[PDB]
């Protein structure tokens, strides 16, 4: 994440899709376990979650916007 | 967690995701959904712990007919 501005307050970040990618077979251990096979991203939902440590009020609140990867 | 609408109000809300399985086994089509709560501090209870009274709401899941059809 890169500020738009000195002061803009507004943060820019991107990335590629790729066209492959591993799914984490459990959250719950750390480091990931993750599957051993790979799987097309196409038609599965790809959604982002940014962690608000101060929300209007000034408290925690987990907001997230959500997106679909298509395909042709 | 269950977060407070506004500093004066005393209505908490929260966004819950309906679950398509909750543990090892399948939410199905048309179960019943019980969320009780216990209050623990009811309007008969004369200090907090001292009455045990709960409350539960209904919850309704999906029901459509899944009618299958073949071109001929």
């Amino acid at each position: 994440l890169v500020e738009t501005g000195a002061a803009t307050g507004v943060f820019v970040g991107d990335f590629q899709i790729p066209s492959f990618w591993c799914r984490v077979s459990d959250t719950t251990t750390t480091p990931y376990t993750y599957a051993g096979d790979e799987e097309t991203t196409t038609g599965l939902d790809i959604e982002v979650n940014y962690v608000d440590f101060r929300d209007a009020s000034g408290e925690i609140v987990e907001v997230g916007d959500s997106a679909g990867v298509r395909a042709n | 967690d269950f977060r407070e609408t506004g500093d004066s109000t005393g209505i908490f809300q929260i966004v819950i995701e309906i679950p398509e399985s909750l543990s090892n086994d399948k939410l199905e089509r048309g179960e019943e959904i019980i969320l009780e709560y216990t209050d623990w501090g009811p309007s008969g209870s004369d200090y907090v712990g001292d009455e045990d009274e709960d409350v539960n709401l209904t919850i309704y899941t999906s029901n459509f007919g899944a009618t299958v059809e073949l071109d001929q």
